[PDB]
């Protein structure tokens, strides 16, 4: 046997290099660990919580520190619509003459590349103007990041660990965080917003070395302790106002005017400044609500168990029975998980819809590869931790439920008919798909036939009638915010509908993404993004109801959440298990966020181009699709390099092939299995032994991969070659024909 | 046969076309397939 | 010491590897009424000898495959034992393990890994949490 | 090694046993069934995990489990 | 051997008890100072084509 | 001139060694040490 | 004018800190 690894003596007896792939895989599955408590087990993720935040808090050093050094922060202030933003610089010795030219750009005399991120103009937000700036944050997230370091150690050390019962305590836990990890922390930024950045933005320095005396407000603080508290809306920044300086600047801390500011068309310094101040009260207000040491405050578990409303008698909250449910979370650290994983991939979703049509930072709306890269990335996210959050669901059912102490409640409950929910959302699945898929191929033998005016052209009327609730009056409709008259634009009894100005000026506006225009080819794709959003629910939700057993394994809850099968009996059992369901579901996760993505890039290449009318015509058919996105906008990229020379695009160009490449090796660990290999490393085994000269000899005896390694393995060759492959075409097409 | 297609990826993306395998750069020239060729085209003799 | 005369075979490229001289080697010792042509368990065919036999084998089941599926359903051969011969010279008899063939029940052998209850009273998981047993190890 | 467990619903059919390609099982005397026999598993440490016994089993559901756990030179079925 | 080298002695820095030890580790210190100091030499006197190399220069033609 | 890599950045002489210690020199050592971790007895 | 030899340097200096107690750390978790 060998001492690695640690945590289990059966894959350290393991004579095979099965033992070193298991070891990796199983690391960080702390419950399974030999001989592991459930305290050792809160206390182990505890400090690995530290260190996952000190590798944040060094990442964010990293991209600070390199934009400081290498970057051009200071030169892109200038000029922020005309200047390419640089990430860092390129050290690659394998480089030649041509490419080093072709790298050499943005004002730089070195090779660089060019940043797609938004740091440049987050940063320029809130306030940063020059390098130095930039490398005292950079050295600040360093000690930060030690400081979690060693919080991390010394909640290790025997006097500072904490006992099981604190980490079990959720009302505590709950009014800190909702109070002071949510409240305070958004106070403190707003504090930041109203001291630092707006008087930046006003072409008013203000740091560490003047910011005591410097009042952010001439009414001081003394107006919002005597009720005065209008005196900080007033004067706000005019019309035209020229950012990073004091030209047309107001006085105002606190607006809430709406709509964009018009240089910059992103949201008001200001709005954004009492947008954290109203959050961060409501937050410290939610923090107050459950009971931890002084009698006041709702008890979450007698909430859950409690059976009367008011005197009479019902099954609980919504007469449903909630009963046993505290336990069932405090107790189960994987329910935990996929709430939150769940909530944060609906929040990583609502970034990326919320952050391209409302842009938070100064000109990051011009800067179109970072819209396109920022959306993408947030998107793509968001559907992984959504496949985490059923993954970890599935897990629950299996490691941490019991059926006696959940008796009779909702969660019980739905176990109980997961036949109806399954084969209702087949049904859905089942209809969007066979109806999408056919309006497409009927609207492509139509424009085939030459008769583009027989399409089926279904208009989105339902979400057009929400755009026109919303003040759009290019649609003609007269309802709610679109008509001026309406009852929900006057704001009757109060009139203070002091948002709505501006909101209908960035409404309205044709230059930005705010409620884009759609017709009929984006009625389709949305169908689509239901099919998607459909399926990849469906997969996920029938492998997590059926991870405790099916008819074709009514025990398969003794046999773990990931194995391979349970062999070719009863018909045969592969990919039976609820990990095999989680494994098919990141297909269908990443060809949802395919079609998402390509929407997303297509309407905005189109309006960025000025030929909206190609989306509009083309994207009603697949055809559209294929040959007016796909193969229309890869020339550039696919140009590169070729026999004429090489220019910036040349990186994209090859992580292009490379995603690809990694894509089609990702095929050879799907399609072919295990025993396949496993009789050809035998031959290997075998010829190895007989040749002389070779004096090597394996420690651990070579076999094949696993059958689930294979999965894991094929399934990230695959998820890795679909974003490179993606990420390369994405960059290049945007970046090649715009700045 | 595949790697060096990947080589030639790699040399031409560089701006190294001299470090290709190809005509202009390192050849690889099918010589005993080249005099097949002038063997039956010299055996009816053209 | 296991005596027997190894069939004629002429070499083949799936016999032994390192392991049947570091970790363990199988054997398996058969007689027949006559010579005849049986097939090796790793590939081509060999030829057992008149008398009674001893083949040398990498792993069990080739002894559980040819003495199963050959000697005793073609061959009508009923007396194969197989063997575990380990490096340093010991040798234990595992089939059959007391003499009669296991399809055959006989007396004396006791209950092994024997669950008094049907597989589907099994104990879930999470009532077996951090306790190390697992659902069908459950008393 | 894997765990290979033989539960009461068992019927003393021998398939289970017949079907093992590396002699893991054997039929024991035993009273719970007319057969008068019960499968059992001396010998899991020669278990490969091929799961045939299961496939020969005819009862509804299996009366023998096999579990996959700690893995061997035998139990991969390695010849070397 | 007197001292820390004799048969008795218990010292765990000094581990060499024995004198074919010593003349062993000596042939390899020779060997290896001799061949590190001719391969820093070579690095140096050939500075220039390394510092080509390393920053691509030799990528030119 | 744009034959050679350069840096006008402060210490450009940081990517000449550094990019050669962390991807060819330093790399295979470090497989060393992890093999020698992951194969020693018990 | 992006930073100077003094700050690049000050800065792999103090990147040492959280570089060892990045390692007192991880050893604490493999025990
Ligand atoms: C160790 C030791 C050893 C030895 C000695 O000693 C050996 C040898 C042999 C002979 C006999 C032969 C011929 C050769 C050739 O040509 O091919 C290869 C190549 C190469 C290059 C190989 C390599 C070699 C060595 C390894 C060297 C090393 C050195 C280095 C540099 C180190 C470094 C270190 C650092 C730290 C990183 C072979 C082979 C085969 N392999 Mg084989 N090896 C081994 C290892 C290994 C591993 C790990 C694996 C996994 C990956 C495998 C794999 C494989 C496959 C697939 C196959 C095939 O196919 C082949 C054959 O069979 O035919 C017939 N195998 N191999
Ligand atoms: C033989 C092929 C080859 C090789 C070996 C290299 C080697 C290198 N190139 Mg390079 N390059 C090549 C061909 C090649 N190049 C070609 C053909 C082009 C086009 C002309 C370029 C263009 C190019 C540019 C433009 C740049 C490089 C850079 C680099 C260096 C960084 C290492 C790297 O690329 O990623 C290696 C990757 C790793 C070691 C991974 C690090 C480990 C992390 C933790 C993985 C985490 C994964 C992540 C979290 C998940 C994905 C996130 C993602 C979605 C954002 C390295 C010296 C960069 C550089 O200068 O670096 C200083 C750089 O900026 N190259
Ligand atoms: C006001 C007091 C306070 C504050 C600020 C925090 C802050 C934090 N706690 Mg915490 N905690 C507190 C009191 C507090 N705690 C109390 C009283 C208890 C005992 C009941 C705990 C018990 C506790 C545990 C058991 C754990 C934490 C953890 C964490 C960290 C979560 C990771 C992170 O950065 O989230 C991100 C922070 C944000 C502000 C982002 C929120 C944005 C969202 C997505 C929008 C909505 C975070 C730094 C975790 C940890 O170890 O981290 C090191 C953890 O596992 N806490
Ligand atoms: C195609 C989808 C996609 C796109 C366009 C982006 C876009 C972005 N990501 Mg991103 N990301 C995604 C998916 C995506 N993400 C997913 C699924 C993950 C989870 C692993 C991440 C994890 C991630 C991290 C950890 C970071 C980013 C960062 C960034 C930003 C800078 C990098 C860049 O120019 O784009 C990315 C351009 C690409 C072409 C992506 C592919 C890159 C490699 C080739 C993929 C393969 C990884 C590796 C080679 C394989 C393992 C080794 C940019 C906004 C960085 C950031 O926040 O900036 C400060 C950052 O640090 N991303
Ligand atoms: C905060 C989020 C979070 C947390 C704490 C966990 C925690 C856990 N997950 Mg989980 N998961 C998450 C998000 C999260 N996950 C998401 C978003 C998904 C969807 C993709 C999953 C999908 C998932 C599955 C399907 C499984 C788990 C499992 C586990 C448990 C064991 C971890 C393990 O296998 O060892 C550590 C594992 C690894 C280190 C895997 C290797 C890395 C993979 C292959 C990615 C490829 C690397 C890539 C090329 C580059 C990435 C960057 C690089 C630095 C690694 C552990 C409790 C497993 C479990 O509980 O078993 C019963 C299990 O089967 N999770
Ligand atoms: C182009 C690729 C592709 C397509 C079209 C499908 C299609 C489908 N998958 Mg699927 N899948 C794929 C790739 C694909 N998959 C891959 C690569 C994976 C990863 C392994 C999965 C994993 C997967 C899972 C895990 C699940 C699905 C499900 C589904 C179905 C849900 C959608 C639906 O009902 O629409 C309607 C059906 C269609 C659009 C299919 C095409 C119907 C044709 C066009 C009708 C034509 C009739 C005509 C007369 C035929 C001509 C005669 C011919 C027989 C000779 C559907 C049959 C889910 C499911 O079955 O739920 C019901 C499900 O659970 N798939
Ligand atoms: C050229 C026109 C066309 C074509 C070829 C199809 C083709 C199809 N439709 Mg469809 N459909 C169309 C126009 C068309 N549709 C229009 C204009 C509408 C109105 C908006 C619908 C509404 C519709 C629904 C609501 C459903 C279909 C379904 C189907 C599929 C099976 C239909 C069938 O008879 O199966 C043979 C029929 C059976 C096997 C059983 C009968 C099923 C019917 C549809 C339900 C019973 C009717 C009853 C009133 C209950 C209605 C429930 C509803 C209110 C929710 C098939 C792919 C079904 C589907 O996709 O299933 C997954 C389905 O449920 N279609
Ligand atoms: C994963 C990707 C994804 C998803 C899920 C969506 C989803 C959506 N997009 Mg969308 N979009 C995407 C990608 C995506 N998009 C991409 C890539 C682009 C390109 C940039 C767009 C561009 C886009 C535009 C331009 C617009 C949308 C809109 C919408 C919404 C349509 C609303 C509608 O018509 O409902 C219609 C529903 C009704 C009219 C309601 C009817 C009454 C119901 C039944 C309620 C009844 C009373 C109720 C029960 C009482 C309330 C109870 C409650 C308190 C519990 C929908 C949420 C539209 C929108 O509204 O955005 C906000 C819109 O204008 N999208
Ligand atoms: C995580 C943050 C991070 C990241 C991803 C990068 C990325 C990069 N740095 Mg870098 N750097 C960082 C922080 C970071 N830096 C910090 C904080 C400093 C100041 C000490 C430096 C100082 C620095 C120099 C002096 C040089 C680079 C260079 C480079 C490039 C080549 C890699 C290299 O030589 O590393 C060198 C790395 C260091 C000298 C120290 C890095 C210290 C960080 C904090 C370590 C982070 C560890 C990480 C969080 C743990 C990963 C866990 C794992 C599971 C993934 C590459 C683009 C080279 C370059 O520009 O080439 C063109 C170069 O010469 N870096
Ligand atoms: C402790 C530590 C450290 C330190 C370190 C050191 C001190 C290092 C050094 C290092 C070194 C100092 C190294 C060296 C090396 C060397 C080598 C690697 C060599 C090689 C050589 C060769 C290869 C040679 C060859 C030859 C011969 C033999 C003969 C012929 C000729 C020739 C030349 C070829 C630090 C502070 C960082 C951190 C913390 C910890
Ligand atoms: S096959 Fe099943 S029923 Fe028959 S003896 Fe074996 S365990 Fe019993
Ligand atoms: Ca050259």
């Amino acid at each position: 046997a060998t001492k690695f690894p640690k945590f289990s003596q059966d894959l350290a007896q393991d004579p095979t290099t099965r033992r070193i792939w298991y070891a990796m895989a199983t690391a960080h599955d702390f419950e399974l660990h030999d001989g592991m408590t459930e305290e050792n087990l809160y206390q182990k993720i505890f400090a690995s919580h530290f260190g996952h935040l000190a590798i944040i808090f060094l990442w964010a050093s990293g991209v600070l520190f390199h934009v400081a050094w290498q970057g051009n922060f200071e030169q892109w202030i200038k000029d922020p619509l005309n200047v390419r933003p640089i990430a860092h610089a390129i050290w690659d010795a394998q480089f030649g003459p041509p490419a080093i030219e072709a790298f050499t750009r943005a004002g730089a005399t070195n090779p660089v590349d060019i940043c797609y991120s938004g740091v440049y103009h987050w940063w320029y937000t809130i306030g940063m103007r020059t390098n130095n700036e930039l490398y005292v944050g950079a050295i600040f997230l360093l000690l930060l990041a030690a400081l979690f370091l060693f919080a991390g150690w010394l909640h290790l050390q025997p006097r500072y660990r904490p006992t099981l019962g604190w980490f079990k305590s959720a009302e505590p836990r709950l009014n800190h965080h909702l109070a002071g990890l949510f409240g305070v922390s958004s106070l403190a930024w707003a504090a930041h917003l109203i001291h630092v950045a707006i008087p930046e933005s006003r072409g008013q320095h203000v740091g560490w070395d003047n910011f005591l005396f410097t009042p952010p407000h001439p009414a001081g603080l003394g107006a919002f302790f005597t009720g005065n508290w209008s005196a900080y809306a007033q004067n706000p920044d005019t019309a035209q106002h020229v950012f990073n300086s004091s030209q047309g600047a107001g006085t105002a801390i606190l607006t809430f005017l709406g709509g964009f500011h018009p240089q910059t068309q992103s949201l008001w310094l200001t709005d954004m400044a009492h947008h954290h101040v109203a959050i961060a009260v409501l937050f410290i207000i939610a923090g107050h609500m459950y009971r931890t040491n002084w009698g006041i405050g709702h008890s979450i578990k007698e909430m859950l168990n409690s059976k009367s409303f008011f005197g009479a008698k019902v099954e609980g909250p919504f007469n449903l029975p909630h009963q046993g449910l505290y336990d069932t979370i405090n107790n189960s650290l994987h329910f935990q998980l996929s709430f939150a994983l769940a909530a944060l991939g609906v929040a990583s979703s609502l970034t990326a819809q919320h952050m391209y049509s409302m842009p938070p930072y100064a000109f990051i709306g011009q800067d179109f590869t970072t819209q396109a890269a920022l959306y993408t990335h947030h998107q793509y996210i968001a559907g992984f931790l959504m496949v985490g959050a059923f993954s970890h669901a599935g897990i629950f059912w299996i490691r941490d439920y019991d059926p006696e102490q959940n008796k009779g409640n909702v969660l019980d409950r739905m176990l109980r008919h997961k036949e109806a929910i399954i084969s209702h959302l087949s049904w859905v699945s089942l209809f969007l798909g066979f109806h999408t898929l056919g309006l497409y191929v009927h609207n492509d033998v139509e424009v085939a036939f030459g008769a583009a005016e027989k399409q089926v052209l279904i208009e989105p009327v339902f979400a057009q009638f929400i755009q026109a609730a919303h003040g759009k009056a290019l649609y003609g409709f007269n309802t709610l915010l679109s008509n001026p008259d309406s009852i929900a634009s006057t704001a009757w009894p109060n009139h203070a509908n002091v948002w709505l100005p501006g909101w209908l000026d960035a409404v309205n506006n044709t230059t930005n993404s705010l409620f884009l225009t759609i017709g009929p080819g984006d009625f389709y794709v949305h169908h689509a993004i239901a099919l998607g959003l459909h399926v990849t629910t469906l997969v996920l939700v029938k492998g997590a109801l059926d991870a405790r057993g099916s008819k074709l394994m009514p025990d398969k809850k003794d046999f773990g959440y990931a194995f391979p099968c349970d062999g070719p009996g009863r018909g045969g059992t592969c990919d039976i298990s609820a990990w095999d369901a989680s494994y098919l579901a990141v297909f269908w996760m990443l060809n949802t966020l395919g079609w998402v993505t390509f929407y997303w890039h297509w309407k905005h290449l189109a309006i960025w181009e000025g030929n909206i009318a190609q989306f509009n015509e083309s994207s009603t058919y697949l055809m559209g699709w294929f040959r007016d996105y796909l193969w229309l906008h890869s020339a550039q990229l696919i140009n590169g390099y070729n026999p004429y020379g090489t220019n910036s695009l040349a990186i994209w160009s090859w992580m292009f092939l490379w995603g690809h490449l990694a894509w089609a090796v990702s095929f050879m660990f799907l399609i072919t299995w295990r025993g396949y290999w496993q009789e050809l490393i035998e031959t290997l085994v075998w010829a190895h032994e007989k040749t002389p000269l070779s004096f090597g000899y394996w420690r651990d005896k070579p076999v094949a991969l696993s059958i689930v390694q294979a999965r894991l393995v094929g399934l990230t060759h695959f998820t890795v070659g679909y974003i490179a492959t993606y990420g390369a075409f994405l960059i290049a097409s945007t970046a090649g024909k715009f700045g | 046969s595949f790697a060096m297609y990947c080589h030639n990826d790699t040399m031409r993306a560089f701006g190294r076309p001299q470090d290709m395998f190809s005509d202009t750069g390192i050849q690889l020239q099918p010589i005993f397939a080249q005099w097949i060729q002038h063997i039956h085209t010299a055996a009816v003799g053209a | 010491t296991l005596e027997g005369q190894t069939p004629i075979f002429g070499g083949g490229t799936g016999g032994l590897l390192t392991k049947a001289e570091r970790e363990e080697k199988y054997v398996i010792t058969w007689t027949s009424p006559k010579e005849q042509v049986f097939e090796m368990p790793t590939g081509g065919s060999a030829i057992m000898r008149q008398g009674k036999n001893k083949l040398e084998i990498a792993r069990k089941e080739y002894g559980i495959a040819l003495g199963g599926q050959q000697l005793r359903a073609k061959f009508k051969i009923n007396d194969y034992k197989i063997y575990r011969v380990y490096p340093n010279g010991e040798t234990q008899m595992i089939h059959p393990a007391d003499g009669v063939f296991p399809e055959k029940v006989n007396q004396g052998r006791p209950k092994v890994r024997y669950v008094d209850r049907n597989i589907g009273s099994n104990p879930s998981p999470a009532k077996l949490k951090f306790s190390g047993v697992q659902p069908y190890d459950a008393p | 090694s894997h765990t290979v467990k033989i539960y009461d619903t068992c019927i003393g059919c021998t398939q289970c046993v017949r079907a093992c390609p590396t002699d893991v099982l054997e039929m024991v005397p035993w009273d719970g069934c007319k057969a008068a026999q019960i499968a059992s598993s001396p010998r899991t440490e020669d278990c490969v995990g091929c799961k045939r016994c299961e496939t020969a089993c005819p009862t509804d559901f299996l009366s023998i489990r096999v579990y996959l756990g700690a893995e061997t030179t035998r139990s991969m079925g390695l010849a070397y | 051997p007197r001292g820390a080298y004799g048969s008795t002695s218990k010292d765990s820095l000094r581990p060499l008890r024995n004198r074919d030890e010593w003349y062993q580790l000596n042939g390899g210190i020779f060997l290896g100072a001799m061949g590190g100091a001719v391969f820093a030499y070579l690095l140096l006197e050939n500075f220039d084509a390394l510092d080509s190399i390393l920053r691509g220069g030799v990528n030119v033609n | 001139d744009m034959t050679q890599l350069t840096g006008s950045y402060a210490a450009s002489w940081l990517p000449w060694i550094m990019i050669p210690l962390i991807f060819y020199i330093l790399p295979f050592p470090v497989f060393a040490l992890i093999f020698i971790w992951i194969e020693k007895e018990a | 004018m992006n930073i100077s030899d003094t700050q690049v340097f000050v800065a792999l200096v103090v990147a040492l800190l959280p570089g060892l107690l990045a390692f007192r750390l991880a050893t604490e978790l493999y025990k």
